[PDB]
């Protein structure tokens, strides 16, 4: 994305203020900079000489270009196998980001038949015609021999509106499409397809964590299709539903849910680990940093930084009666037209 | 003394059992990496009415217009209309105009589907399982003074513990109030919370989570899951300068990223766990009818 | 395998009298207008701003009865008495109690199967104080609710479920094994009959044996409102007794 | 051919892979103890009325007693009785007796609790969703003539397998019906069941069970749960007179006795798992209106 553009800029935030804090703790200076290319770093062969290397922040750390990684690095096994880690300052896991009549008209034709047959039943065996018509108006919605079948139809009308109340409460209350995934334990994602598009950040710790486990191998052959550079591109791709799910940490997705109310996490939570500080080998800057982080944990300064960024956040009945509402608003014109008919007839 | 006294004074090699991590222990021992998120914890036990009113005025105006076509139900059509919204059928009036009868039938269909949607709204409100938290963090004003609020309550800790040292290094006045409210046993405080001889309790997170996950009835529910709290971890304590540290840490981090740690969490932790009451809505009913009779007493001035 | 309604009743007993007083103050009248208020909080039953209060009261009628439709949906529809165990993965049997009476035949295959599995040691502590000798004694004891669970093969339990409705099994199925023929040592009858057993599996003779014994098995709304039905059937006598009191007045 | 020829011609020592067991295979080679339940499988896509009648007679008799007590309340008050059940706001009769007002108040409370219990009844009937299978078993009427029902449908198997041989042991005519309905692949038959190219499919039990478990959307539904099926079991194929038979049998039956086989079935097998339709209730509606016009034709004689 950059032909040649490398500038100084203003950087701030959570780990920046943590860096200012332990810079206040013991006295030292520093040089804050960023990575050349936006990767955490994975153990990967370069395809000349058949040799493993690291890239990203770890590739700049081991090459001497960097000496301390104050950044959200995910502690796992293999990254601890080469360098030393302090105790983690943030504890979280992993989760998934997603984006979160006809027969009545037949009964109306039936009562159009019923009103005619009841008036003919009253006509055969002994303003009255309009009286029985207005009786049919009062019966078909429910706002002596024919009145027996009329009250039978009133029982029909109550049992029909009872079934209508029951299945509307069904359709919008009880049953529900499974919008949730139930986490990593979804059997449909075990053998996925083009309808479940989900992946991870390219060369992140999620890649190694899903490359290790043998019961998650098939998804690893699917999530290698859409590996993304930044998490912002993942938010952008799920934002237009080009994806269908995303695998990322807890507090970052909770902050994005506080940003955007449609970006919603899911129920499950696995891989309980912690963001710590990426450090070098045996160095005199090892015990001091862990003691200072633990001193920041024992007081509420971690909770103060939560108040800065982590804790910091940012029916009505018009759904199926919207068309009914428009029909009620439009029927006033038909009633005025019937007033025109009643004027023009006399 | 204790675990630290047996580790540092070289009668043991490592401390495998459950143990917190704080500053002076990290001075005297060199801990491993943590493996379970175990901080600290505290255990205890709009737009419908306006537009529907405007449509009600529209229906009354059309009733006035049908009277202009054609008895004394000019202003009494509202007592028909909003009385037949609820379909309790107070005897009001029988309309004469045909367009008025069609309008009453359409509005009655609207009232039937409105009460059906209201029953569905009550069912959807009946779906949700609401939770209450009378104390929402360690920085509560209830914890500041039991004279600040009207019931003088109580809160328990454990003696000779790391939680007491964290309180003494973070909140000395809270340690002064905890000095009044000490006790000894964990299960003693459990029985005091079940019978009611204790109100609050302050300890670590996962121990109280496991005690809540195996209790019958599940009265004891925590406050969150460790969000306004210390948020540290349990690990393994070794002697300072032991060569076992790297190997033990690599073995633990291998045990993390395979689900075998999750299998042991399944093996040793349990993840289990109303009536007819609407008295808030009933008090609203009584207060709105008292306001309505007050409005009638205001209109009685003529 | 009530009180709030009483408070609403006393409330409307206040409401009808005070609304009649308010309607008299804002111009057999008393009994007829009280019966009109009876028709207000109920259906019609009988043939100026005080009526406004009455129609406001009409709204409260719905927030009674729809609420009466609401809470029974919380009382019988969604809730369920926890009488299921859902198989071997119940922690109630992993961590037992004094009333969780589960056992089997003493010195059966279930006992060795739970004695080998050391993680099932805890249930092995229970049944040694509780096991029986025959499964029919276990059926008789669980009919009198002296048992509370019974680890057993599925055929006998599903057959007794077809016998009696209260005998209800569960869903999980562990140690999926086979019932076969116990044989002696090296003998040709281990071979011949085995093929004969397979000769029974290839055709529908096992199906016919299922039809003889295995496959062949053997709303109303009166849960708790039947007392209200008895109240409706019995209040007629007291009502007509009050009518004889009204005769004694007239 | 395949594995069995490699065992008979002894270029394969044993066939540990998945393999069905029937009579002729048990003749030509020797098998092990079974380890999984794998048969075959087929894949496709009163008094209340009496007591209310009694209570209706009770209300009618008390209405007769009201007319004898203190104006058409003789027998037409049932038009008030079964009209106020439904709250239709239809005028019926204005009662002039205190007995009538008390009895209609009792009947009104009874109708309110009856409609509330009927809403609960509709909720419980809506939760109970039907799950039926039209084909009972191998002796189906569909399995004798598909044109006897109005669509003549088709159902297939895999070619040249042990299932076809067991069908030919059961019925050669079933093989003659199936001969024009053969196909090639397992997932080819799966997609043919998806896009309507095939209606039913017959194969072994656990394969179609797992394919129903991985069915995207619980769409294709099995028939039964292993009741009307062949009920055989997979084994391990060994040569006749091989010394490894008893050792493999004891090792497998040791592997059953710890739940490890159940753990492997948990790992590799996952058999998981609303609109306006009231055709039973509408059929009752049509039957009761036919009874209503029949009763009107009876009453037309006067
Ligand atoms: C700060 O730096 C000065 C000069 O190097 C040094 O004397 C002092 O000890 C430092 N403070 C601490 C305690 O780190
Ligand atoms: C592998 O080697 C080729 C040699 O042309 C080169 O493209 C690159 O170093 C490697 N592949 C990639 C990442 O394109
Ligand atoms: C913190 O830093 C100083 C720097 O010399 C060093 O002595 C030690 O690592 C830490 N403090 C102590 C224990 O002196
Ligand atoms: C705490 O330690 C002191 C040391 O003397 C001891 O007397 C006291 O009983 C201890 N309390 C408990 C129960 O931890
Ligand atoms: C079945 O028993 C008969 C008894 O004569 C014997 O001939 C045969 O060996 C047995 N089965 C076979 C075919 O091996």
């Amino acid at each position: 994305g950059s032909p040649r553009h490398t500038v100084p800029q203003c950087c701030y935030g959570f780990c920046i203020d943590l860096l200012i804090k332990l810079a206040r703790t013991m006295n030292f200076t520093y040089e804050v900079h960023l990575v050349a290319d936006g990767k955490f770093g994975t153990q990967e062969r370069v395809n000349n000489s058949n040799k493993k290397e690291w890239n990203g922040m770890m590739g700049e750390l081991l090459s001497g270009q960097a000496d301390m990684i104050v950044a959200p690095l995910t502690i796992n096994n293999e990254r601890a196998q080469y360098i030393e880690f302090s105790k983690p300052f943030k504890y979280q896991g992993l989760t998934i980001l997603v984006k979160k009549s006809t027969l009545w008209l037949l009964v109306g034709l039936s009562v159009h038949v019923v009103a005619v047959m009841l008036y003919l039943l009253d006509r055969f065996s002994p303003l009255t015609l309009s009286s029985a018509m207005w009786f049919s108006w009062g019966v078909l919605l429910n706002s002596f021999s024919a009145r027996i079948l009329g009250m039978v139809w009133a029982g029909f009308a109550m049992i029909i509106v009872a079934s209508y109340t029951a299945n509307l409460a069904a359709f919008l209350v009880l049953d529900r499409p499974e919008e949730r995934i139930t986490g990593i334990n979804d059997p449909r994602l075990r053998n996925p397809s083009d309808k479940f598009i989900y992946a991870t950040v390219k060369q992140s710790s999620v890649d190694i964590y899903f490359r290790r486990q043998v019961e998650l191998s098939t998804m690893y052959r699917h999530m290698e299709k859409h590996n993304y550079e930044s998490a912002a591109e993942a938010i952008q791709a799920v934002r237009d539903n080009k994806l269908h799910a995303f695998i990322w940490d807890s507090a970052v997705l909770e902050f994005e849910a506080s940003q955007k109310c449609d970006l919603v996490t899911t129920g499950e939570l696995f891989f309980r680990s912690g963001f710590g500080i990426g450090m070098r080998k045996d160095s005199p800057w090892k015990q001091n940093v862990s003691l200072s982080i633990l001193k920041s944990h024992e007081n509420g300064f971690m909770e103060d930084l939560d108040k800065t960024w982590v804790r910091y956040q940012e029916t009505l009945t018009f759904e199926n009666m919207a068309g009914v509402f428009m029909l009620v608003a439009g029927g006033i014109v038909a009633g005025i037209f019937l007033i025109f008919i009643e004027i023009a007839y006399k | 003394n204790g675990m630290i006294g047996e580790v540092v004074y070289q009668r043991a090699v490592m401390a495998v059992g459950s143990l917190t991590i704080n500053e002076e222990r990290s001075e005297v021992v060199d801990f491993s990496v943590p493996f379970v998120e175990t901080g600290i914890s505290v255990m205890v036990s709009a737009s419908v009415w306006v537009m529907m009113f405007v449509m009600l005025l529209i229906v009354s105006a059309i009733a006035v217009f049908v009277f202009e076509y054609f008895s004394f139900t000019i202003g009494k059509a509202i007592w028909l209309l909003w009385g037949l919204v609820f379909n309790n059928s107070v005897p009001v009036q029988n309309p004469k105009g045909t367009t008025s009868k069609i309008m009453v039938s359409v509005w009655a269909f609207f009232a039937v589907i409105f009460l059906a949607s209201y029953t569905a709204n009550l069912a959807a409100f009946m779906i949700q399982e609401e939770f209450v938290d009378q104390v929402t963090g360690l920085s509560d004003k209830k914890f500041q003074r039991p004279h600040d609020y009207s019931p003088p309550f109580r809160f328990g800790t454990v003696p000779n513990g790391s939680t007491e040292r964290n309180i003494r290094n973070n909140y000395p006045y809270m340690h002064q109030y905890m000095t009044r409210f000490n006790q000894r046993g964990v299960e003693d405080a459990l029985v005091s919370l079940k019978t009611g001889k204790l109100d609050a309790f302050i300890y670590d997170a996962a121990v109280l989570n496991y005690k809540a996950g195996r209790d019958e009835g599940c009265k004891l529910v925590t406050i969150g899951s460790g969000y306004i709290f210390a948020t540290t971890g349990y690990g393994i304590a070794l002697q300072k300068g032991s060569p076992w540290k790297r190997q033990i840490d690599l073995a633990l981090l291998q045990f993390v990223g395979d689900g075998e740690m999750e299998e042991l969490e399944t093996l040793w932790l349990t993840g289990i766990c109303s009536s007819q009451l609407d008295i808030d809505n009933m008090a609203g009913v009584f207060y709105m009818l008292a306001a309505a009779m007050a409005l009638s007493l205001i209109t009685f001035i003529w | 395998k009530s009180t709030l309604w009483l408070l609403v009743g006393l409330s409307v007993h206040v409401v009808a009298v005070m609304l009649y007083l308010l309607d008299r103050f804002s111009p057999l009248t008393l009994s007829s207008a009280m019966w009109f208020s009876w028709g207000v909080l109920l259906n019609s039953g009988i043939g100026f701003s005080a009526r406004i209060l009455g129609m406001v009261w009409a709204g409260f009628a719905m927030i009674i009865v729809a609420s009466y439709t609401a809470n029974l949906a919380a009382f019988l529809v969604l809730d369920r008495p926890e009488e299921r165990i859902t198989g071997i993965n119940d922690p109630r049997l992993r961590n037992p109690s004094d009333k969780f009476i589960y056992a089997t035949v003493k010195q059966s295959s279930v006992d060795i199967y739970f004695r080998r599995q050391v993680e099932l040691s805890t249930m092995y502590r229970h049944m040694e104080k509780h096991n029986y000798e025959s499964a029919a004694e276990a059926i008789q004891a669980v009919r009198d609710n002296k048992l509370h669970a019974f680890i057993w093969d599925s055929a006998v339990l599903e057959f007794e479920a077809s016998q009696k409705c209260d005998l209800v099994t569960t869903g999980e199925l562990f140690f999926r094994s086979g019932f076969g023929i116990g044989m002696r040592k090296d003998s040709p009858w281990k071979q011949n009959v085995s093929l004969s057993i397979l000769k029974s599996h290839e055709n529908g003779f096992m199906e016919d044996l299922d039809k003889t014994w295995v496959r062949y098995q053997e709303t109303l709304t009166f849960e708790n409102m039947a007392g209200v039905f008895m109240l409706v059937a019995g209040g007629i006598v007291a009502g007509i007794f009050l009518i004889f009191i009204e005769i004694a007045y007239k | 051919n395949g594995m069995i020829g490699e065992v008979v011609y002894q270029r394969a020592v044993m066939a540990v892979g998945s393999l069905t067991i029937n009579e002729e295979r048990s003749e030509v080679v020797d098998f092990s103890v079974p380890f999984v339940e794998t048969g075959i499988s087929v894949m496709v896509s009163a008094s209340v009325w009496v007591m209310m009648f009694v209570m209706l007679l009770i209300v009618s008799a008390i209405a007769v007693f009201v007319f004898e007590y203190f104006s058409f309340t003789i027998g037409k008050a049932i038009w008030l009785l079964w009209g106020l059940v439904f709250n239709n706001s239809v005028p019926v009769q204005n009662p002039k007796g205190t007995t009538s007002k008390i009895m209609v108040s009792v009947w009104a409370f009874f109708a309110v609790i009856f409609l509330a219990s009927y809403t609960a009844n509709l909720a419980a009937f809506m939760i109970q969703e039907e799950f039926v299978d039209q084909v009972t078993g191998l002796s189906d009427k569909k399995f004798q003539r598909p044109h006897d029902y109005s669509p003549p449908f088709r159902f297939g198997t895999v070619p040249q397998g042990s299932t076809e041989r067991n069908i030919r042991n059961n019925y050669p005519y079933m093989h003659q019906y199936m001969t024009r309905f053969n196909q090639r692949g397992v997932e080819d038959a799966l997609v043919s069941l998806k896009t309507g190219k095939l209606d039913a499919f017959i194969y072994d039990a656990a394969v179609l069970n797992y394919k129903a478990g991985r069915d995207e959307g619980c769409k294709l539904v099995t028939i039964g749960s292993g009741y009307i099926f062949a009920t055989t079991g997979y084994g391990i194929a060994l040569q006749k007179g091989s010394p490894w038979k008893r050792q493999i049998d004891l090792a497998l039956l040791q592997f059953v006795g710890d739940g490890e086989m159940e753990e492997l079935e948990t790992l590799w097998l996952t058999g998981i798992c609303s609109s306006q339709l009231d055709i039973d209730n509408m059929a009752g509606v049509f039957y009761m209106l036919a009874a209503a016009m029949a009763l009107s034709l009876i009453t037309f004689i006067w």
